[PDB]
């Protein structure tokens, strides 16, 4: 049978190649079985008439495909558009031999498209595995606004969150701008400092101007960009030692003619077996209809292999990407390139010399240059956290204790220390206790400094969606952390499963409970009494603390919760006041907290023991580079006895 | 015990002559684990080729045979996937010799024990020629006495149906260069396993551990 | 802000009737009040013949499908299920020369909002020989002036993406008639519903319970 595909180039003498690899295709099978011929067109300066000519080419002939090449024109992008659209409505296959754009993929709007060069998207796969070989965990991703870049931050998006990391921050510059220092600025105050870049060559040229004019281009950092980034004028001036990569063979344009031929005989060799032979169809006028059999010839185009290609094996993704392309890594050593190693899309494989980075050394970088500055943010608890008003000479007044040797103190702001009417005001105060000496002991030991201040709401810290609104942000101190106003939480803060899935704690440092607090029928949650509302006993918390979680985290027991939604405190030892002056019945709260003033000031008695048990733990930003050492501080410090020593100096000189 | 979620049952003619295209749709269409055929050997052969077509022989799925498939046991065609299970009863290994003599170990056993009650060999009755005989209770005693046999370790008792109950079964599989491998024997009612897992194989023969899957250590 | 408590989502390959027996296997086995479909109206009449097969129509189980399918909404066909929830957007019951007056009026709105602003009636392109405009000119602000413009009443806002943000549009079902009738609209972001109690008209299930204080 006589079996007609066609194609489109702009060489006229690679035409010929063309033809040859045809001819050459059909000397594997040629038994008239099946009989292949070959068309040609070329490019021209006009698109509405390139349209008009590829429909005159399919009308020439019973066409069964077309392969579309990138001329000497610098307009990369529109280029195969008309061609795909006019022949997308008839669903007859197409391939690309040479074009990289990510818009072709959605292949909701080009219905029939193939490609046989991976596109720009697929670098970050390349990406993903050097940052799992290097352990660079903390990455800046800076992209641009058109469709590319967007779909490229997705991708590296679905990766990372594929393995739940997420990314450190991500920052995008609208397409065409100029003097946009503002974005480098915002990215440079962050400790991550490995920087990842996909932009047009101009824009990268604008960007690398900026860079080195911000510092931000010598040692301690390392930035890999992609392969549209180290060409054209971008490659001109750029920082020594930036990291790229490279295709195999692409832009051969001649290398890949073998390969779609192959495949294409391949396919058709394998379609004509089948029952439906609809035959393509004959005319580009009056002919209101579809191929019978173009989605199944698409399909089976698809899940066809190729056996030895000149570019390798040959397979095909979901939408037709090259899987499987080879990639050649790269480098900056003074002025010229260098090819370093070869990964394979699956796994690198340095079969080069050593590389050299911006700041000339030859040891690896780390990421994460590790500030010695650090805020700390804590809230006002009795046995842990004592506040203070300082004196006139500029310290608080010191006190001596019965062991012979001063307690610590330091100076911490922040509050207007008058809650309720306060229009705006901050005060200097003085704040020690446990958990002070804690963070003393705790310095003192990884070489660091502090500038300690109090939260600016008095709360805990709780979870909450206001209203109009479908993202909930976290409140008091909590949300301090988060939004980036502290660094480290040294205070009572209990570890729950809502806190731990988006900051994360160390060991914890001291366990308890939680548990009943009774001015000497009251006992545990069991009672009808409790269960039901009654004016005679009254049970109340703290608003926007941990225990409202406890009680909402519950169905069985809404009437209850329902019963402290109607009055709560938001509050602190007021509350204790509060049960002092008979108004409060019983006090539900965390353990140390009611046992240290219970058995420290009088006639006050614990009711029972603890119900529920929990610890207390510091809290630190998510997979901070700092966690493992302060575990390994808290548990030297449980093994030595200092936490003993320091116990009984604070809790134990009671009764 | 256990539900045994079923999944599909499929019967296509694997024969001489038929249409290859309505079978290679029909496997190309399914999606399970573990995979249980029936089948002859030369059907087998077939089968196994066009699942090695469709995709269905790789390291994720399973096949299941029963010892009628499997032809020689010392013969191992291609297209058989590596990892192809089957059980085959004791003595899958010994000579024809050996197994000869054990059957005149069976029938001298049988005639002692039926001399040990009555004290003589019965007398033949071979008339192919002439054809007589109505029910005999002189050879139905010696054949009642004849089901039941041991001999030393292996136990042969017969059914009424004429095949034996109770056997020692051993597992076997293919090993990973096509030879024939015991894998779990079978002694009263209590299986066993040369491996804790399932050693799973690839196209290259280097061995894959799931990703969905670890080894936990404790003690007492 | 409800639970919204999923059972399964199943992804079928449902064309030409040579490939149908996976799709039947896999709709067989999986149960449910409410579903929610997504094809094309060439392949709801595959789907809804299949389902009708494996007990699946009757009142006891309801759909809803996107606008994507029904596309003649004039006439609607056979072995579709009765009672089918489906959203569709105002003048869904319009005539075409009422639409083409509205497409006429949106852009002469927009020419005469740009009129009263006493700039200019900008000219069109050449033609399509020469391949021209390079560039975008201050001919921009006539685009951007041709988005909120609205008329008789009619919010008319088109987002930067082409298709218009915040309009009103109905509920349409298919009662025991075979032809398609409103239900609620959604004016202002409030539903508005005809039938307090779903009629369910016409083994089983749904069924009716009674109780009192
Ligand atoms: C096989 O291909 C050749 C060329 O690829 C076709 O011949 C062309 O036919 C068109 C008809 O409009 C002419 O304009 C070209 O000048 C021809 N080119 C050559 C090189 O002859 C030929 O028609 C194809 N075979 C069939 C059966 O159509
Ligand atoms: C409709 O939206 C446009 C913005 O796209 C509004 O603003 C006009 O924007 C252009 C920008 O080229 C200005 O030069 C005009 O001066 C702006 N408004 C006018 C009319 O002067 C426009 O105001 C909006 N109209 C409505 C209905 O509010
Ligand atoms: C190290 C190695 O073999 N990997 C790739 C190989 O897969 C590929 O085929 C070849 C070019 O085709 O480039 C190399
Ligand atoms: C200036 C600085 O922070 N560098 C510190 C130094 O002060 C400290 O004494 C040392 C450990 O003793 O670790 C390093
Ligand atoms: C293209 O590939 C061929 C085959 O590998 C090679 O000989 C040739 O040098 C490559 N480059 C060009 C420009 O042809
Ligand atoms: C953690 O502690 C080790 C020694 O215990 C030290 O070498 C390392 O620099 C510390 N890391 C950080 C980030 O402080
Ligand atoms: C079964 O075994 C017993 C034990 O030796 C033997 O006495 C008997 O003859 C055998 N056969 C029958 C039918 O019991």
């Amino acid at each position: 049978k006589i079996v007609n595909i066609g194609a489109v180039l702009s060489t006229r003498k690679h035409e010929q190649m063309f033809r040859e690899a045809v001819n050459q295709a059909n000397k594997r099978h040629g038994s008239w079985k099946i009989q292949l011929n070959a068309t040609s067109v070329t490019h021209k300066p006009n698109a509405i008439q390139m349209a008009l000519s590829v429909c005159e080419d399919l009308i020439s002939s019973q066409v069964y495909a077309i392969l579309v090449s990138h001329p000497p024109t610098p307009n990369d992008h529109f280029t195969p558009t008309p061609v795909s659209y006019t022949a997308g409505f008839y669903r007859i296959p197409v391939l690309g031999l040479t074009t990289r754009m990510s818009i072709y993929s959605d292949k909701s709007i080009h219905l029939s498209f193939l490609r046989t060069v991976p596109p720009y998207s697929h670098q970050s796969s390349v990406w993903f595995e050097m940052m799992r070989v290097y352990s660079w965990n903390h990455i800046i991703l800076l992209v641009s606004d058109d469709h590319e870049g967007r779909a490229a931050q997705k991708r590296l998006e679905t990766l990372l969150e594929e393995r739940e990391s997420k990314a450190e921050k991500v920052l995008q510059f609208d397409p065409g701008t100029k003097n946009v220092t503002a974005l480098l600025m915002e990215a440079k105050e962050l400790e991550a400092r490995v920087i990842i870049l996909s932009a047009s060559e101009d824009d990268a040229a604008t960007v690398y101007r900026a860079a080195a004019m911000l510092n931000m281009t010598g040692s301690g950092y390392v930035w890999l960009v992609g392969e549209r980034e180290i060409s054209g004028n971008a490659l001109r001036y750029a920082p020594d030692g930036i990291l790229g990569l490279q295709l195999i063979n692409g832009k051969n344009e001649s290398a890949h003619i073998s390969d779609a031929v192959g495949v294409v005989a391949q396919a058709v060799h394998e379609l004509l077996e089948k029952e439906n032979i609809t035959d393509p169809p004959r005319g580009c006028v009056g002919n209101t209809n579809i191929w019978k059999t173009g989605p199944l010839f698409k399909r089976v185009l698809m899940s066809s292999k190729y056996a030895d290609g000149v570019t390798g094996r040959v397979e095909f993704n979901e939408d037709g990407d090259r899987k499987f392309a080879n990639y050649s890594i790269m480098n900056l050593q003074n002025r010229k390139l260098v090819q370093v190693g070869i990964y394979n899309g699956t796994h690198v494989i340095p079969n080069d010399r050593k590389i050299i980075w911006p700041g000339g050394e030859t040891e690896k970088p780390r990421g994460y240059q590790m500030s010695t500055r650090l805020k700390i943010v804590t809230i006002h608890q009795e046995p842990f956290v004592y506040v203070k008003p300082t004196l006139s000479d500029g310290t608080c007044k010191e006190e001596f204790t019965v062991n012979g040797d001063p307690v610590k103190k330091v100076i911490c702001t922040g509050p207007n220390d008058t809650s309720p009417g306060s229009p705006r005001h901050t005060v200097p105060q003085c704040c020690y206790g446990f958990c002070i000496d804690l963070l003393i002991k705790l310095a003192r030991t990884m070489n660091f400094t502090y500038e300690v201040h109090l939260v600016a709401d008095g709360k805990f810290g709780t979870q909450e969606r206001v209203n109009n609104s479908n993202k909930k942000e976290w409140n008091g101190m909590m949300g301090e952390l988060l939004s980036g106003q502290a660094d480290m939480i040294v205070a009572p803060l209990t570890i729950n499963n809502e806190r731990a899935q988006y900051i994360e704690f160390s060991k914890p440092f001291k366990y308890q409970g939680l548990t009943i607090l009774v001015k000497k029928r009251i006992t545990g949650i069991n009672d009808p009494r409790l269960r039901n509302p009654s004016d005679k006993f009254i049970y109340a918390t703290v608003k926007q603390s941990s225990v409202d979680i406890y009680f909402r985290r519950q169905v069985e027991l809404s009437t209850m919760y329902r019963h402290m939604e109607k009055h709560n405190y938001e509050s602190a030892a007021e509350a204790i006041q509060a049960v002092r002056d008979n108004k409060l019945h019983a006090f539900i709260w965390d353990s140390a907290v009611l046992e240290f003033e219970a058995s420290q000031k009088c006639d006050l008695v614990t009711t029972g023991e603890l119900f529920f048990r929990s610890g207390f733990g510091i809290g630190m930003r998510k997979d901070s580079p700092w966690k493992q050492n302060v575990s390994l501080s808290i548990l030297k410090s449980h093994e030595n006895g200092f936490m003993e020593d320091l116990d009984k100096t604070w809790v134990r000189y009671q009764e | 015990h256990v539900s045994w979620r079923l999944l599909d049952v499929v019967t296509l003619e694997l024969g001489p002559g038929g249409p290859r295209a309505r079978t290679q749709r029909l496997l190309r269409q399914l999606d399970a684990p573990v995979f249980v055929a029936y089948c002859s050997r030369e059907e087998a052969e077939v089968l196994f080729a066009e699942a090695a077509q469709a995709g269905l022989v790789g390291p994720g799925h399973v096949w299941l045979v029963p010892n009628l498939a499997l032809g020689s046991t010392d013969a191992p065609p291609a297209t058989f996937p590596v990892g192809l299970i089957s059980v085959v009863t004791e003595s899958w290994r010994l000579s024809l010799r050996q197994k000869v003599r054990d059957g005149v170990a069976i029938l001298a056993l049988g005639a002692h024990s039926y001399w040990r009650q009555h004290g003589t060999l019965p007398a033949p009755a071979g008339d192919c020629r002439v054809h007589p005989g109505p029910v005999s209770p002189a050879r139905e005693a010696f054949y009642r006495h004849l089901l039941n046999v041991t001999w030393e370790g292996r136990d042969f008792s017969f059914s009424p149906g004429g095949y034996l109950v109770q056997p020692t079964m051993v597992v076997i599989a293919l090993n990973r260069h096509r030879l024939w491998e015991m894998v779990g024997r079978w002694e009263h009612g209590v299986l066993y396993m040369k491996y804790p897992v399932w050693p799973r194989y690839s196209a290259s023969l280097q061995p894959v551990v799931d990703s969905r899957h670890l080894t936990v250590a404790t003690l007492e």
